[PDB]
């Protein structure tokens, strides 16, 4: 698994990073930008929330729906009980669906890449990985 | 003496006002358009005009 | 008719004491008082939760649940300065009650005297109409496609 | 209703208006914005037509029309800067009820649309838009200029 | 003076602007031309006793004026491109005639409005311009020679 | 002290709707606390005159 | 020899060369001590308003 | 075409981004940079500019001429007359060399990334897609 | 001559007045009323725009034209600043000119006396000299190469 | 080899942008990571040096040994006598081990990305290029 | 006239002449400079290298010839030093003239050329470099130099 | 003992005296100037040095190694801030001399009173006591790997 500090530093960067009111936006924004123009290939299916426009509202609806999801299952995190229901309730609002697996591992690799510009030389890189990691494959 | 020192010193903190308004006078601070000087009457409220600080002499 | 400006900042402030930390904890317990409320006055909405496990209070696949309600709450709130897009993402939480088979558009208006009745308690200085004005306009278009 | 179109909703609106005069040729962008918000409105309600026929709806790049086209939206603009002067403002808008009571045919519904499609259109020409304290305000003006029939 | 054309009515246009401005500055704008008309011709103060022309501070005349200038907005602005004017002026043309107006008032107003924009404007202000074109705008609404 | 009346002149009120050309703040009672010099306790009355649209109002 | 006015709002004395040199200079003088007699003054190119030099000026 | 408030939209938005004197040769630098990096193909018809050195004063002033044509264009666009006339002389000083189609399509990629970092969420990339591309069209 | 850095800033101020409408109308009445001044003075010139169809003055390929002219000397001015580029810029300007058969180094000369009579009428405070001197900088070294 | 003044300028941009004490470590780990995500490749040799983790301070201390002996050479360069000598010497500690001579040619393809960023449109690329290229090939 | 050879001109000149001497080695600064200069000079007009014959310019990294490299350099910086005093300025350039008249050999022409040659080296070790500006100055400078021959 | 902060402080400006300068030319002479005590006091230390060749003092060989002793105390000083990095490239640097066979601990402490007679003939305002006192801490850690 992971480690209680592990989360805890988890967290607690989480909360720097990703801010509050429009900082989020922003964030959001940088995110799925960075993502789309390296794998076009998930224009498709954000196609119910405008993603071929990224800056509009419709989808900026949906980029913050997201990282708040994840603000959830960070927060669920450190502690067990909440995390692993949290995970189970997210497995099934996807494995209905199709997805692919290796858009997860890319969403990823960009969400650290950008906490990283946030957070700086500080961001332990070690910590989220093994730990969103964990968040990842639940739903995946 | 203190009445130059009074002087000196206020006459250096900001006024509320946005451009090309003035505030009156007097106790108010209320601030009115510059322009309305002079209706010839008292554009303000207050007066504040009708003293002499403001239609003074040696100003003009 | 379309809030004031001033109160949502007063409640971009009211909430940030609410939600305060990170942590689990907090949020949870403000957000179950707030259903407890609920089921006390409106006791049918009780069973629309079975598939969370209610019956299980301390559970975790119930108390997830409590946090997913009030981040979606915080999410709202956090985004009352970004109007177009709450506009968006508030029909979008409509859409996922409309679809929850017997949700009524009373269980909401009952879950917003709940707020109003707890969080007075949680914290000092809360300006109840403010709150009450914003959360109903929120609370309105969610319900609002539903009926 | 009472709370809304408060002085920060308003100052909001004025700043939010002025975005759009910062460069001189005002009169083009008056106008086209003006010709279009009319156009549009004839558009969904044609009993509308009639009434601009007096002002050659028909030519919307007429001069007989471009004019009119300012006066209105010229209008809207005097509303949008006596927001800040309740008095002011409610007489100046009580004017425009009478410029409008004399003239038949013109009937509240139409402004509720005219009022739509300009909650739709603002925001495609501003990009700082707060549609909340916009339809607050545009509410109070549009109602106070018809509400008398 | 001078007469009306394309570059005198560019800098009139332009230099309005900014006397013109908005919000306070407008609504005291127009409170000082008005002061200054009326200061020149008192008998005027008679045809505006519709619109509480006793008590130039009344809301019905802060109204009134604020929606005069208006329309010498609209004169003004639509000058420059003389399709447009000429409607606009011909619109006017008609709300007066069938009234006489004393152009001993109007050169008044003229005056004022003129003493006004220069204080408003500091130094960039041509003077000539302003008169020539207020002139034309005045002339379209008397409409008559 | 105590009783005493202090008369306000607005000028710059986003606050009310009515906003108010004045406002009486009028003092009931006043004690110390016999321990505490720093703190004195008042009990005051806020008066108002308003004018409404349909009515006038009055307020205290 | 110049041309102008002194506004009362800014506190501020404009003048302008008066004609007819065509190249003739000008200057803005801010009173906002609040004192009278000293000025932060600046000659400039009454074209463009443009600073040609600065003086903090003194009643003579 | 394009939608009259589309363009007025960009025509204002070029403004606030472009912006005047050095803020601009900046921005034209920043543009290419990104566009040779990612397709140095390009390097190869700017030989006659020094395009293998961005940076220098040839470059620079070529970088500039650019531009500054965009900005024609794009203020032609507002009014039909001009930009159809416009946008046909553009063609013409084109046609006669020979170019890949793909440059282009990878020119526009680019100027709205990077006018996506001035303008922020602000920045209508509706507007500019159909609008930009409708003078891209054009030149090719 | 040489020119200084105070003239420089004048007219990049200067300049800011007369272009400043955002697109087109402005910019071309103004360029075209300046080259109009060029006809009246050197007819001969006239001749040399047929390639744009000078003979049809609303015609758009012509104005396009006018607007290019305009911006180019916008490109010129908005570069004052950077030297270097406007060195080189301001030659491949002359390049652009000498391959065009029938352009003479008075025409420019021309032009520039156009300018300090329409500039000084379409806006005030217009500092003619300052103006003057930098155009000429400008024009020498355009003109200059063809010979 | 290089100009004299091309060394100068190098010499000179080199101070401002590498900088002191904490604001190198900053300028270390962002060409490193920037070098990582581009040629994940490179993590193998660096697995003495936890490779893996740039932001630890195993890596730490390595990432600014590294820029240390770039700032000898850059230093060395001007006379010849030290520089040749101090490049026989890095050649040396290179030609033992095997190493990709492309992996070089990519470190100075970031190191000149990131100085940019660093010194902004003053950086002489020219003569960076020519100058710090001069250093690679030595050591490689 | 005044105009041309500004104090915003030179205000310049000098702040970018100042990026050169940040650094304690200024000796080995000048010198290479100046030898560069003095040497790209002689490369275009050899009649030069007789003229620095007498200070060994066959051997430029001789000190004989560094000493003159930094005299001259130094010079320059002295010049442009006082560019902010006329008067001074002026003054200390007639003397440089005098020292200059009675070394035969030295024409105008050489002057023109270092010129030239200045304006070419200098944005190769100043990343800011404002040539409107310099060669303004300099031209002042060496004219003045030179006038007296 | 411990080092202090301000102390530290102290060094971080010491040190920008004796660096200070792009050029190597400085910091070889100090360098130099300093092994040169520490030969004429324990001479025997010199031969470990033949690898570099220190017969050939100007050698260049031997000049970029000067450097690289300087310059990895350069590294060093400047990692005073970022403790835990010190404390490793500090353990690293130990292990690249327990390598080298020869040398003894004794050397150590013999460069260290080198520098604290050399340093202070190189530039004013030195805190003897605040170098010496951080330069041990630096030197036991380094030395103590060795035996």
């Amino acid at each position: 698994e992971c480690l209680v500090t592990e989360s805890l530093k988890v967290k607690l960067q989480w909360a720097s990073a990703f801010g509050h009111a429009h900082e989020r936006v922003a964030f959001g924004l940088e995110l799925w930008r960075d993502i789309i123009d390296d794998h076009p290939e998930i224009k498709a299916p954000f196609s119910r929330v405008r993603g071929d426009n990224i800056y509009s509202p419709e989808f900026g609806a949906h980029s913050q729906r997201v990282l708040s999801g994840l603000d959830i299952t960070i927060s669920m995190l450190d502690t067990p009980d909440m995390l692993a229901a949290q995970l189970a309730h997210l497995k099934v609002q996807h494995v209905e669906r199709n997805l692919k697996p290796e858009f997860f591992d890319i969403f990823l690799k960009h969400l650290l890449h950008v906490l990283g510009d946030r957070l700086g030389t500080h961001f332990d890189f070690g910590a989220w990985h093994d730990c969103v990691d964990q968040i990842i494959d639940g739903i995946k | 003496t203190i009445r130059q020192l009074k002087a000196r010193i206020s006459n250096l903190e900001e006024h509320h006002c946005d451009e090309h308004e003035s505030e009156c006078r007097g106790d108010v601070p209320e601030c009115i358009h510059d322009l309305l000087f002079c209706d010839g009457e008292k554009d303000c409220r207050d007066g504040s005009d009708e003293d002499p600080e403001t239609c003074s002499l040696n100003i003009t | 008719d379309c809030c004031s400006y001033e109160d949502r900042r007063e409640i971009r402030h009211i909430w940030d004491d609410v939600w305060s930390s990170s942590f689990t904890d907090r949020r949870v317990a403000i957000v179950r008082a707030v259903f407890d409320d609920l089921f006390k006055h409106y006791p049918t909405s009780k069973a629309l939760f079975e598939r969370v496990k209610i019956d299980e209070p301390e559970s975790g696949e119930f108390k997830s649940h409590l946090v997913r309600v009030a981040n979606g709450l915080k999410l709202l709130i956090n985004l009352l300065d970004d109007t177009l897009v709450l506009q968006s993402h508030l029909g979008h939480l409509a859409d996922q009650h409309i679809q929850r088979k017997g949700v009524t558009k009373e269980y909401f208006r009952g879950i917003g005297e709940a707020f109003a009745r707890v969080l007075p308690q949680v914290l000092s200085c809360f300006n109840v109409d403010a709150w009450n004005r914003c959360f109903h306009r929120l609370v309105a278009r969610i319900a609002k496609d539903l009926p | 209703h009472e709370h809304c179109c408060s002085e920060e909703d308003h100052r909001i609106v004025q700043k939010q208006w002025d975005i759009l005069w910062r460069d001189t040729e005002s009169s083009k962008i008056k106008i086209g914005f003006g010709r279009l918000l009319l156009t549009k409105l004839a558009k969904d309600i044609p009993e509308v037509n009639d009434l601009f026929k007096r002002v050659d709806i028909e030519h919307a790049e007429g001069p007989k029309f471009s004019a009119h086209a300012l006066r209105i939206l010229n209008g809207l603009d005097l509303a949008i800067n006596l927001l800040d002067d309740p008095p002011a403002l409610d007489a100046a808008l009580d004017h425009l009820a009478h410029q409008h009571e004399v003239r038949e045919g013109v009937q509240k519904a139409h402004f509720k649309k005219f009022g739509e499609i300009l909650a739709t259109g603002l925001p495609q020409v501003l990009d700082d838009y707060d549609a909340l304290a916009w339809k607050s305000c545009l509410k109070g003006i549009l109602t106070k200029i018809s509400s008398r029939l | 003076k001078k007469q009306c054309g394309v570059l005198e009515g560019l800098k009139v246009k332009s230099e309005w602007g900014r006397a013109y401005g908005s919000g306070h500055d407008r609504e005291a704008f127009s409170q000082a031309i008005w002061r200054a008309t009326f200061a020149q011709v008192p008998e005027s103060r008679s045809l505006f006793k519709r619109v509480h022309g006793d008590d130039t501070s009344h809301p019905a005349f802060i109204a009134h004026a604020d929606r005069v200038l208006g329309g010498l907005d609209i004169a003004i602005s639509t000058l420059d491109q003389p399709a447009t004017l000429k409607e606009e002026l011909d619109h006017l043309q008609v709300q007066h005639e069938g009234r006489k107006i004393p152009d001993n008032y109007f050169d008044a107003f003229k005056t004022a409005i003129l003493h006004v924009v220069a204080a408003q404007l500091g130094r960039c202000y041509d003077r000539e311009a302003w008169d020539a074109c207020i002139d034309h705008i005045e002339d379209g609404i008397k409409g008559h020679h | 002290k105590a009783g005493d009346k202090f008369i306000g002149d607005v000028c710059f009120d986003h606050c009310t709707k009515r906003r108010p050309e004045h406002m009486t703040l009028a003092f009931e009672s006043s004690s110390i606390a016999a321990f505490f010099t720093p703190i004195a306790d008042l009990h005051v009355h806020i008066e108002i005159e308003s004018e409404t649209d349909e009515d006038e109002s009055e307020v205290s | 020899q110049l041309r102008g006015f002194y506004n009362f709002g800014k506190r501020e004395l404009l003048l302008a060369p008066l004609k007819g040199q065509s190249e003739g200079y000008g200057v803005i003088c801010d009173f906002n001590l609040g004192d009278d007699d000293h000025a932060d003054c600046k000659i400039v190119v009454p074209s463009s308003l443009f600073v040609c030099a600065h003086f903090n000026a003194q009643r003579y």
